[PDB]
RNA sequence: GAGG
DNA sequence: CGATCCTC
């Protein structure tokens, strides 16, 4: 992000969410977490199609 | 009066942002154990901040009440619904 | 779209109380807690009906027909 | 190309923030790469700081 | 605002990582085969091998880029002059179409006109040196998903795309009825 | 509880320790990596199981 | 003071400002 | 592993070398060539230990060196003689192969050919790096011992 | 390795062996200059290189807002103020290493501890 | 086009 | 030559 300096390979830096869903994330946790559920919505919509195919 | 600026990915590339005003940029020298943890300022090179981080969503997200103390799939999932949703759509 | 007649939770009348309410902010300059309170709503589930309530119809009205 | 781009650089942003140059319109220096970019063109999505 | 004319340029950098004799071609619109960069420089004006790779390494203390090269300076060894460089795409009439396809055709962003070639052969070189500077394993491929490199198209932009469509059929109409027009 | 979360606190903090030497020792180059793998690879892999136990 | 700098809260004046001027469909009819 | 004896580190780090596949270019740092025409008396002054050897118990004035890294060789069980032996028994007698010790600071292979000269040996070190089988077997790219 | 061109033509240089007073010299294939070479040094391959990873260093570094800056001293001055990055040569198989440029003389130190270098 |  | 189910 570019809230962060060139070569960070930090916990923070890279996608570490440090706080629970009841103590809340940060704007740059948010968009992490949000990052990761993007390509975990991408493949559901991959395996069902795929699956439905190979069952087939 | 130049206090504001437009700036698009590509510029992005070139500059440092501060997310909070205060919160990002005071000074340095006891704290709620409730409230999240926010790292450090650390890099203070910076060149703007961050009218506000909320608007890094748009319209639909933006009717979410504390998105950010939910898993990521379910503000994707309610951002679909309140476009099945009911009421007053305009008073003509 | 007009005060509800009735707090849909339990029944307590409310259509009687949306005037009183907006003279009690306006003229007497108080709270909506307190405004709330004085109309005696005392459960919540009779403090939202009034507190969220969207008057619509005012601006239905300002329709020229 | 330009030899002290450090000034241009701050000649072309001061016009921008005093509006002499139109806000919309992109300039990017990349230091290390020995670089000046501009963009005056339609098309690229933008946001306030 | 001059039409939507897209034509895209190629500089392919040949031989494997580990096979020796690594070349470099250019494809050019309307040209049957893959053209050796120092025949493009050649054909534009820049003839010394000196001055050739003055355009694509832009520092003397890069040997490593400038090994890089060799096999292009002996690709095009064959051919010293702007004459059998331009002849060497595609009667002496194969040399104005070549001659028309530099300026028309090659890099129409910069200039469609006639004289340039400066501002075409040294962006040619950045080209190559930007191929190279990964190449040599220095830099990191381009990356297709980086939402500045990307453009949105709204109302007016869709809208002109039509307009300008239409508004050319409307004058070709007029033109007809002038045309029909014998009496 | 309040020294509950204290201690989730803690084991974080030692994480992020654990990812701050690992790299302090990765950027002195005396980082080596075993056989069949970068030593960034190893870095990465590395840095990934603090933080995953951490979580954990 | 005029020169005191800015907190958290004024972000929403700014905000405010941006929408009072632009709406929310501006890239549609600019 | 063998059913043994299977169970013991030392054998499987000899099978996982014996199988993966390593060519010249996993081990070489830099490949240089040098005009170095005196076979005896070399141009290169961190050479001269290595030319005072290989004469007991006519070629080409043009040199191939190779650098090779230490690491690298420890990683495969690689030895200088090993990797040496191995480029003299591919071009046999049309090239000559001299190289430092493994003790030696820095990790040699000197090459010569046995008109149209310096083109010959650009093409001789691509066959190198890049066709010679030093050990292992082919299309194992990765072997790793796992307990 | 270093390579020049002819005086006149501005074209490559090419190799040539005296033979009879064995030495190396460079020859123009576009007219008949010839001149002695320096080194004997005719090709350098490289496949573990150590070029790129200073790459982009100017002046104006210390003007980069993105980039961090340590608590690190410089060896040579003793200041405190200087700009880092890592090895800026983007290959897979490269050193975790940092490398520093001091904001005050110019000066690039590095964070390693094995490897010394001339730069 | 929208629903799981 | 293929690429989940439903109806609008
Ligand atoms: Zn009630
Ligand atoms: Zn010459
Ligand atoms: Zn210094």
């Amino acid at each position: 992000l570019p809230h962060f300096s060139k070569d960070d390979y930090s916990p923070e830096s890279k996608g570490f969410v440090e706080n629970s869903y009841l103590r809340g994330l940060t704007p740059q946790e948010f968009f992490f977490h949000a990052m990761g559920g993007r390509e975990g919505l991408i493949d559901t919509a991959v395996k069902t199609a795929e699956t439905g195919y190979i069952q087939r | 009066e130049g206090l504001v600026e437009y700036i698009d990915a590509e510029e992005e590339e070139s500059i440092l942002i501060a997310m909070q005003p205060e919160d990002l940029e005071p000074a340095e020298a006891d704290v709620d154990p409730a409230k999240r943890i926010r790292v450090s300022h650390h890099a203070t090179t910076f060149t703007h901040c961050e009218i506000h981080p909320s608007m890094i969503l748009g319209v639909a997200a933006s009717i979410i009440p504390f998105p950010d103390h939910n898993q990521s799939p379910r503000n994707t999932y309610q951002s679909a619904m309140g476009k099945q949703a009911m009421g007053v759509f305009l008073t003509n | 779209m007009i005060v509800p007649v009735r707090c849909f939770s339990c029944g307590k009348v409310v259509g009687d109380k949306w005037e009183s309410y907006l003279n009690l902010l306006q003229e007497d300059e108080l709270d909506e807690g307190t405004a709330l309170s004085r109309l005696g709503l005392k459960r919540y589930c009779c403090r939202r009906m009034i507190l969220t309530h969207v008057d619509l119809i005012e601006k239905f009205l300002r329709y020229n027909p | 190309v330009h030899r002290n781009p450090a000034r241009l650089m701050e000649t072309l942003r001061t016009l921008r923030r005093k509006g002499d140059i139109n806000p919309e319109v992109s300039m990017i220096r990349d230091i290390r790469e020995k670089e000046l970019k501009i963009f005056t063109d339609a098309g690229r999505v933008y946001r306030p700081l | 605002k001059g039409s939507r004319f897209i034509s895209t340029l190629q500089v392919k950098l040949y031989g494997r990582e580990g096979s020796s004799a690594r070349t470099i071609k250019a494809t050019l619109p309307y040209i049957k085969q893959d053209i050796p960069i120092v025949i493009i420089f050649r054909a534009l004006g820049i003839i010394p091998d000196g001055e050739i790779l003055e355009h694509i390494c832009y520092d003397v203390n890069d040997w490593q880029m400038l090994e890089m090269l060799k096999p292009c300076v002996e690709d095009g060894f064959v051919i010293q002059d702007r004459e059998t460089a331009l002849d060497f795409i595609g009667k002496e009439k194969r040399i104005q179409y070549a001659k028309d396809i530099l300026q028309k055709e090659f890099l129409p962003h910069i200039t469609q006109l006639e004289g340039f070639e400066s501002r075409k052969a040294f962006f040619l070189g950045y080209m190559i040196n930007r191929l190279l500077l990964c190449a040599l394993d220095r830099k990191d491929q381009d990356d297709r998903d980086h939402f500045g490199k990307k453009r949105l198209d709204l109302a007016g932009p869709l809208l002109a795309q039509l307009f300008k469509t239409l508004f050319k059929k409307l004058t070709k109409d007029i033109f007809r009825y002038m045309q029909r027009t014998v009496e | 509880d309040g020294p509950t979360m204290r201690e989730i606190t803690e084991t974080i903090a030692e994480a992020k320790k654990k990812v701050l030497d690992v790299t302090k020792e990765a950027q002195a180059n005396l980082l080596t990596a075993k056989h069949g793998m970068t030593l960034r690879e190893s870095f990465e892999d590395n840095v990934v199981r603090f933080l995953n136990e951490a979580r954990d | 003071d005029e020169s005191a700098p800015i907190t958290a809260e004024d972000s929403w004046a700014v905000i405010s400002a941006f929408f009072r001027e632009k709406g929310l469909v501006s890239q549609q009819l600019d | 592993l063998e059913p043994g004896h299977a169970a013991d580190q030392e054998q499987a780090k000899l099978i996982r070398s014996a199988i993966e596949h390593t060519t010249l270019k996993s081990v070489t740092i830099a490949s240089e060539i040098y005009y170095d025409p005196d076979p005896r008396s070399t141009v290169i002054p961190e050479d001269e230990e290595i030319i005072q050897l290989h004469f007991s118990l006519q070629q080409s004035p043009w040199l191939l060196r190779l650098e090779l890294d230490r690491a690298a060789m420890n990683d495969k069980d690689l030895t200088m003689g090993q990797v040496g032996e191995r480029i003299k028994q591919t071009f046999k007698n049309d090239l000559f192969v001299i190289w430092s010790e493994d003790n030696d600071e820095k990790l040699i292979i000197r090459c010569r050919v046995v008109a149209e000269e310096d083109h010959m040996l650009k093409k001789i070190e691509n066959t190198m790096l890049e066709n010679i089988t030093l050990r292992g077997v082919e299309n194992i790219e990765r072997v790793v011992m796992m307990k | 390795t270093t390579f020049r061109f002819c005086r006149d033509c501005n074209n490559m240089l090419y190799p040539r062996e005296d033979k009879e007073n064995n030495r190396l010299l460079f020859e123009c294939r576009t007219c008949s200059y010839v001149e002695e070479a320096g080194s004997p040094l005719v090709y350098r391959h490289e496949l573990i290189t150590n070029i790129g990873e200073t790459a982009g260093v100017v002046q104006d570094i210390g003007s980069d807002p993105t980039l961090p800056r340590s608590d690190r001293e410089c060896p040579k001055c003793h200041s405190r103020e200087n700009v880092f990055f890592q090895s800026q040569q983007r290959r897979k198989d490269t050193s975790m290493v940092l490398f520093f440029v001091c904001l005050s003389c110019s000066h690039i130190f590095t964070s390693d501890q094995k490897n010394k270098r001339t730069q």
